[PDB]
């Protein structure tokens, strides 16, 4: 059939005004749906997502401790001595399922466990320790604390894998750079990407730890040079005054790299170009530790 | 025997599930926000919202767990009506968070129970003229059994109302946490019969 | 303290204290939509940036009439990164909503966010050039706002006048003198606008220059009649 | 570089680099994209001056967005040798940001060469 044009103005203005007595908020929360749908899908696919995993994961390691008073406290009515011995809490919720009772001690090896120093320690704890037996009533939550806190390091496994997949998602070549907790503890605290990409290199270093920073800008004292940037998988990695200058230097090819990231429509989103940048720190390093302060007489 | 650790061990658990369980059902629903942020208004039962967002994992029709009867329907014809984004790795994981919300609720289920079965062993008086709630609580509010006998009526507190019965249910769970603490086998009828005496003023009240 | 002020249209506030602010009620508690501050007086109160929304530098400059009201349902074009759509909604409140419309690819995305968490905004993705591309999402507004970048801001602003105006509705819109001449004196460019608006069945009540706020930019309220 | 948001000409580039040759020489003059932050975050930067060819060219893309940010101007020079040799660096800069000071040398030599810049707009 014919299509007709070039005078639709009025008629399409007056069924635009029936669809109002259609009708309000409905009808245009629908129609902002849509616009929700066709946006959402034209100028993107962020930096929300990532920032409050590490709010979590942060929680978990306080978490995991302040349950793990409660298993060793619960667990020193049997055993006062495998507080002591074994230090590590997965050890430990691992270990109310593995050696059982003080006659299953015996019995039981502990080759997945803290072997070959430790089962002669564990060994020495079973046959002399303070506590007493604990009944089959107790053995319900004491026995059920050992798998929570074993599925909440599990579920600590899927909060770092999900954060170090990502990370390769979303900052691809500083993530190939600095470390991925640093780099969801940057954004952290920045907030957007942006607002680290627009943050100079000098504040990728002093981020966390600013108080020193402020003592040293208002009260006449000198800055921190390590900062946030201190715990990453490279500063640590030299010795003594040197890792003081690699804080700089990581922090400037933070800027080449998270600008690379945070900025670029084209991307290979493979790290190259902060491989390009840790090499380079890499040999800045090596360079670094290649000098001594001592005197090397001839 | 006759402890009265695992009861004050069991509560200092359960108050930590209760700043856990419902935290990570907040961070679980500000995920699913990025999927599905209606269905929450509708279902704001933690345990069973994070069984909701474990059950469809994509979107909406033919709904089975969904009413197990208006919320299934009130969340089917909002979830066609779509306002959030859309990936799958993030809400896998999202629903790997959900699932540890269902079993740590689950286990703070499971603590209840053999927190009010370790109450009505050794404190059935305790439980019978309260409840296994402000009785089991009460234990770690003295820090233990043996400091709550020492404790009087009035330097004990709990929760005209407050300065009346407040001090009378305070002497009457005392003299229940007295027969917990001496006695070998304690009985869940004296617990009641001390619990009448706090009725009796109480139907005076 | 604080004092808490009815500003010359409902909707909009003043804050006078230590310094006085131009202030505009909450719709929820705790977000922003750029950063913005707030503040408690308890009662919900957003300061606007007259700087950043003209808008806001036409209500703070003095004008009689803005036709965007608490029960009434306005339109806006060009919502640059949606500086204006919370605070046309948070001016009109639950009952009143605004359509915003903006084509710009990248600052679209905090409108869209903008609308996912405060009802009254409403978005527009579709071209404004043609304007019955966003056809079937709204329909008969009461009074417009504009703030895009062509040329044409007349005769868009037109082939929006024939389709969406109520009749006997108002309407203001925001011209920029740079899109247009740049280099002759800004007032003989508004006054070849004003010829080229009455064109278009707009008859003019103000014209307002924001002097303090931008570099020579303008707000023209007029009166659409006879069509819609 | 697609990227190229306003790449200057040969003549205003001369002049760009001539405010940078003597902007140095009064030391009203900061060097370095990281840097350049800093200079406008405390707003004393007049303008902001960038290079197109380095790689990668997105290390910079921050402050066309920060300089429409806190409304000050820009351009893209072309090259950045050139860039360090007026400013008095023997490295390459990619980025340069001159100090205001109303009572250096170059100062109205400043002026309409930023309104130069500020016609680019």
């Amino acid at each position: 059939x014919x299509x007709x044009x070039x005078x639709x103005x009025x008629x399409x203005x007056x069924x635009x005004x029936x669809x109002x007595x259609x009708x309000d908020n409905d009808l245009s929360k629908m129609s902002l749906g849509l616009a929700h749908s066709i946006g959402r899908h034209k100028l993107k696919f962020v930096d929300v997502m990532i920032i409050q995993a590490i709010a979590l994961l942060d929680d978990l390691d306080k978490e995991l401790n302040t349950y793990a008073m409660r298993c060793k406290e619960w667990y020193g009515w049997h055993f006062p001595e495998l507080a002591k011995i074994v230090t590590d809490s997965v050890a430990y919720a691992r270990i109310i399922l593995t050696m059982g009772i003080r006659s299953k001690a015996s019995e039981t090896d502990l080759s997945e466990i803290l072997p070959e120093e430790i089962e002669e320690r564990v060994k020495t704890a079973a046959e002399v320790s303070m506590g007493t037996e604990i009944t089959q009533t107790d053995l319900d939550n004491i026995n059920a604390l050992a798998e929570q806190i074993v599925e909440f390091a599990a579920y600590r496994e899927q909060l770092s894998n999900y954060l170090s997949a990502r990370m390769k998602a979303i900052a691809p070549n500083l993530t190939q750079l600095v470390g991925e907790l640093v780099g969801a503890r940057l954004i952290a605290h920045s907030g957007s990407l942006i607002s680290l990409a627009k943050s100079p290199a000098s504040t990728i270093q002093i981020l966390g730890a600013e108080k020193a920073l402020f003592r040293a800008l208002k009260t006449k004292h000198d800055t921190p040079k390590y900062g946030l940037l201190y715990h990453a998988s490279l500063v640590g990695q030299a010795t003594g005054k040197n890792k003081g200058k690699i804080a700089r230097v990581l922090a400037a090819k933070a800027a080449v790299s998270l600008r690379y990231d945070a900025l670029a429509e084209d991307r290979d989103d493979s790290g190259d170009i902060g491989l390009e940048s840790r090499a380079k720190v890499e040999n800045r390093l090596s360079q670094l530790e290649g000098r001594d302060l001592r005197t090397t007489p001839k | 025997s006759k402890n009265d650790n695992h009861i004050i061990q069991a509560i200092a658990l359960l108050d930590q599930l209760d700043k856990d369980i419902n935290t990570f059902a907040m961070r679980v629903k500000e995920w699913y926000g990025w999927h599905f942020p209606e269905l929450a208004k509708l279902v704001p039962d933690n345990y069973t919202f994070a069984k909701l967002v474990l059950f469809i994992k994509d979107k909406a029709x033919x709904x089975x767990x969904x009413x197990x009867x208006x919320x299934x329907x009130x969340x089917x014809x909002x979830x066609x009506x779509x306002x959030x984004x859309x990936s799958e790795t993030d809400m896998e994981n999202v629903c790997v968070f959900a699932q540890r919300v269902a079993s740590l609720a689950d286990y703070r289920r499971q603590l209840y129970d053999y927190l009010c079965e370790k109450m009505h062993t050794v404190a059935p008086n305790l439980s019978e003229l309260i409840g296994e709630v402000i009785g089991a609580r009460l234990i770690s509010h003295a820090g233990s059994l043996t400091n709550l006998s020492k404790q009087a009526a009035s330097t004990v507190q709990i929760l005209k109302n407050k300065g009346r019965i407040s001090r009378y249910l305070a002497n009457k769970c005392s003299m229940a946490s007295r027969i917990d603490n001496y006695s070998e086998e304690p009985s869940n009828v004296f617990g009641s019969v001390l619990k009448k005496q706090v009725e009796q003023r109480l139907e005076f009240y | 303290k604080v004092v808490i002020e009815p500003h010359r249209h409902a909707g909009v506030y003043i804050a006078r204290g230590k310094e006085d602010l131009l202030v505009t009620k909450n719709m929820a508690p705790g977000e922003s939509v750029y950063g913005e501050k707030r503040i408690s007086v308890k009662v919900e109160y957003r300061v606007w940036n007259p700087f950043r929304s003209k808008l806001a530098a036409g209500i703070m400059g003095g004008l009689d009439e803005l036709f965007i009201a608490p029960g009434k349902k306005v339109l806006y074009l060009g919502a640059a990164s949606g500086t204006s759509v919370s605070h046309v909604s948070d001016v009109v409140g639950p009952e009143g909503v605004v359509y915003a419309v903006e084509f710009s690819h990248r600052p679209g995305r905090e409108l869209i966010s903008m609308a996912k968490k405060r009802p009254n905004i409403i978005p527009i993705i579709e071209d404004a050039r043609h304007p019955q591309k966003y056809r079937m999402l709204i329909g008969m507004v009461d009074c417009v706002f504009a703030d895009v970048a062509q040329p044409d801001q007349a005769r868009i602003i037109a082939l929006n006048s024939h389709m969406f105006l109520k009749d006997q509705g108002g309407v203001v819109i925001s011209i920029k003198a740079n899109c247009i001449d740049s280099t002759v004196d800004a007032e003989t460019v508004f006054a070849r606008e004003v010829q080229k608006l009455r064109e278009e069945r707009i008859k003019p009540l103000e014209q307002l220059t924001l002097e303090p706020y931008e570099r020579d930019h303008c707000i023209v309220v007029g009166r659409y009649m006879r069509s819609g | 570089n697609p990227k190229a948001f306003p790449l200057a000409d040969a003549a205003l580039t001369q002049q760009i680099l001539d405010v940078v040759q003597q902007a140095a020489n009064l030391r009203q003059l900061k060097k370095g994209a990281n840097e350049a932050t800093k200079t406008l975050n405390r707003g004393i930067s007049e303008f902001i001056i960038m290079a197109a060819d380095c790689e990668p060219i997105e290390i910079l893309l921050h402050l066309p967005l920060l300089c429409e940010d806190k409304n000050v101007p820009y351009v893209f020079v072309p090259s950045r040798v050139a860039l360090g040799r007026a400013c008095g660096v023997s490295r390459p800069v990619i980025a340069a940001s001159i100090t205001t000071n109303d009572a250096s040398a170059i100062k109205t030599q400043i002026y309409a060469v930023k309104d130069k810049i500020e016609t680019l707009l």
